[PDB]
C-alpha cells in the first residue's frame, strides 16, 4: 500500500428518475455507487477490477448533490497493493435498490441506473483533476486524484520518510523523500554534528553540536594550537611533541645557550 | 552498540546489524538504499512481453497480459484448441482470445454440434 486513488463524487442529477430498462423508479431511485478502477485497456472492456473494486451506501435520491464524510466515506479510498502504473480505467455505475441502505449490494431487487467510462493518463499529486458527463438522462460531475500514502514521497511514492530527531538523523522531509537536516547537523541522513565555527577540521572534532574537542596534541577553542614537547621550556611548536628553541637557546628541550 | 540505541533505524521491518561505530541495515526482499526507506521498482527489467502491464509490487513483479496470452511473463499464447473444443471431428482454428471451428457439411453452431 504504497499509494492511493482517490475519487470524490460531487453531484448526480437523474430526474424522472429512469432505470436502464426505462421503467421508473417506485418509488424513487434509491441510488448507490459502484466503482470499477482496472488498467488502461484500449480494447473493449474485459475481464475484473484488478486495481480494486468498492461499493458505497445509498447517498441521495434522483438528483442530490453529495456531501464530503470525514468518517459513507468521500472522498472514496482505494489503496493499491502497487505503484501507480501512469494509466487507468475507470468505470462509475449508478444503481438502485429496494433494500437496506446498509450494503446495498446485498439486495435482489437491485437494478442498473446509467453507468460512464473514461481512461487515459494520470500523474500522482494532490491536484484533483475534475470531470463531467452529460446525457439526457443523467449527468454526472465529479473529481479524482492520486496521491502517496502518508509518510511517503516521489514521484512514484517510491521513498519513505519519516522525521526524525535522535541519534539516527535530525532531518524533516522535503517533498521528495530525501532529508532536509535540522540546524547544526549534516550528512546523508543528519546525523553528523556541524562542530563549532573555525574548529579546526584536522584537529578537532564534536560529538554534539557548536562544540569543538581536540584530538590528542592540541588546544584551545578552536583546537589551533600545538601542545610542544613534554619538558619544552624555551622552545615553540607547530606541530604537537616539539621543541623548537628561542633565540639564544638550545639542546633537545631548549634549556642551554 | 548501535542497535540497542533505542528506536529502529532500518524503515521497513528491516533489520539492523551493528559494525563497529556504526551500522548497517539488512533489507527485507523488495528494498534498497542504505537504510531501506525506498520501494525497489521490480519491474525494471521489463520480465514481460506481449504489449502487457507491468506492475511494481512490494517484493514481487506482477503482469497484466493482453487478452489471449498468458504466463507470469505473458510469455504463452493460449492454445485455445487446448480443451478439443470442436466436437464430432471438425477442424480448430486458434487466434487470439478467440477459436474458429470448421464445421463439415451437415453439422452447425459454434461447436460445430
Ligand atoms: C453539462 O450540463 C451542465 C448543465 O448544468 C452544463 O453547465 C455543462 O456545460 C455541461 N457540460 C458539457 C456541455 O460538457
Ligand atoms: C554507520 O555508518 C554510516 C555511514 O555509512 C553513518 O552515517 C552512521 O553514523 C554510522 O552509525
Ligand atoms: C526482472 O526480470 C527478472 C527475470 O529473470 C525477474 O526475476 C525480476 O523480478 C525482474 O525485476
Ligand atoms: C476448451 O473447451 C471449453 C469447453 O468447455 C471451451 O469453452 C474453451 O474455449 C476451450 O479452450
Ligand atoms: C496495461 O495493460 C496493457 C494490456 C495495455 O492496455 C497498457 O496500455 C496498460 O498500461
Ligand atoms: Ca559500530
Ligand atoms: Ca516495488
Ligand atoms: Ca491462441
Amino acid at each position: 500500500s504504497s499509494s492511493i486513488f482517490q475519487l470524490r463524487l460531487q453531484e448526480f442529477a437523474n430526474e424522472r428518475g429512469m432505470l436502464a430498462n426505462g421503467r421508473p423508479c417506485e418509488p424513487g431511485c434509491r441510488t448507490f455507487f459502484r466503482i470499477c478502477l482496472k488498467h488502461y485497456q484500449a480494447t473493449f472492456s474485459e475481464g475484473p477490477c484488478t486495481f480494486g473494486n468498492v461499493s458505497t451506501p445509498v447517498l441521495g435520491t434522483n438528483s442530490f448533490v453529495i456531501r464530503d464524510k470525514n468518517s459513507g466515506r468521500n472522498p472514496l479510498q482505494l489503496p493499491l497493493n502497487f505503484t501507480w502504473p501512469g494509466t487507468f480505467s475507470l468505470n462509475i455505475q449508478a444503481w438502485h435498490t429496494p433494500g437496506d441502505d446498509l450494503r446495498p449490494e446485498t439486495s435482489p431487487g437491485n437494478s442498473l441506473i446509467s453507468q460512464i467510462i473514461i481512461q487515459g493518463s494520470l500523474a500522482v499529486g494532490k491536484n484533483w483533476k475534475s470531470d463531467e458527463q452529460n446525457n439526457t438522462l443523467t449527468r454526472l460531475r465529479y473529481s479524482y486524484r492520486v496521491v502517496c500514502s502518508d509518510n511517503y514521497y516521489g514521484d512514484s511514492c517510491s521513498r519513505l520518510c519519516k522525521k526524525r530527531d535522535d541519534h539516527f538523523g535530525h532531518y524533516e522531509c522535503q517533498p521528495d523523500g530525501s532529508p532536509s537536516c535540522l540546524p547544526g547537523w549534516t550528512g546523508k541522513y543528519c546525523d553528523q554534528p556541524i562542530c563549532l565555527s573555525g574548529c579546526h577540521e584536522q584537529n578537532g572534532y564534536c560529538s554534539k553540536p557548536d562544540e569543538c574537542n581536540c584530538r590528542p596534541g592540541w588546544q584551545g577553542p578552536l583546537c589551533n594550537e600545538c601542545i610542544p614537547h613534554k619538558g619544552c621550556r624555551h622552545g615553540t611548536c607547530t606541530i604537537p611533541w616539539q621543541c623548537a628553541c628561542d633565540e639564544g637557546w638550545g639542546g633537545l628541550f631548549c634549556d642551554q645557550a | 552498540d548501535e542497535c540497542a540505541l533505542g528506536a529502529n533505524p532500518c524503515e521497513h521491518a528491516g533489520k539492523c546489524l551493528n559494525t563497529l561505530g556504526s551500522f548497517e541495515c539488512q533489507c527485507l526482499q523488495g528494498y534498497t538504499g542504505p537504510r531501506c526507506e525506498i520501494d525497489v521498482n521490480e519491474c525494471i527489467s521489463n520480465p514481460c512481453q506481449n504489449d502487457a502491464t507491468c506492475l511494481d509490487q512490494i517484493g514481487e513483479f506482477q503482469c497484466i497480459c493482453m487478452p489471449g496470452y498468458e504466463g507470469v511473463y505473458c510469455e504463452i499464447n493460449t492454445d485455445e484448441c487446448a480443451s478439443s473444443p470442436c466436437l464430432h471431428n471438425g477442424r480448430c482454428v486458434d487466434k487470439i482470445n478467440e477459436f474458429l471451428c470448421q464445421c463439415p457439411k451437415g453439422f452447425s453452431g459454434h461447436l460445430c454440434q
